[PDB]
């Protein structure tokens, strides 16, 4: 699973007196959220609707988790980038669709 | 890694399965059409031999 922050620095008392280099904290709290969210729902439901759903929540598990650090920091959209099965059964993965393919 | 990839290769042989089965289907009922028409001919020309052979 891959996605892409793009937030923005508001309160800059905040971003320079809460917390200790609040970029990286930041990237572990949205990596933490993304755990969270991936785990809820099944393979197939991510690797088909998980441009919506999957990017959707996160955002929503981000704010909240983000939230009680007071960091100052505005988030401002979670895009998606890849849902790509791991490299190991890609092979499976692309044949499966060729299957079809074949049969027509 | 290995489970997910044989569950994939079985929903992948399904398919092909599938494809081969129809493909099946469609060659038979070509292959009896043939047939009959050239049961048809062969019949007609055995009536022909056997009229020239009642002539000669």
């Amino acid at each position: 699973v891959e996605m892409n922050v793009q937030y923005r620095v508001t309160n800059p008392e905040k971003y320079l007196y809460s917390v200790t280099s609040p970029d990286d904290s930041l990237r572990q709290a949205t990596d933490s959220a993304l755990r969270g969210v991936i785990g809820k729902y099944t393979m197939d439901r991510i690797l088909t609707e998980g441009r919506t759903v999957i990017r959707s929540d996160t955002q929503r598990e981000l704010e909240e988790t983000i939230r009680p650090y007071d960091m100052g920091i505005t988030l401002l959209d979670v895009n998606f980038q890849a849902a790509r099965p791991p490299e190991e059964v890609k092979a499976a993965f692309d044949d499966a669709i060729a299957a079809r393919e074949n049969e027509q | 890694y290995n489970r997910m990839r044989a569950e994939r290769e079985a929903v992948a042989r399904r398919h092909r399965s599938q494809g081969q089965e129809e493909a099946e289907k469609l060659r038979a009922t070509a292959d009896y059409e043939v047939t009959r028409t050239l049961a048809e001919a062969e019949r007609q020309g055995r009536i022909m031999r056997g009229e020239g052979d009642a002539e000669a």
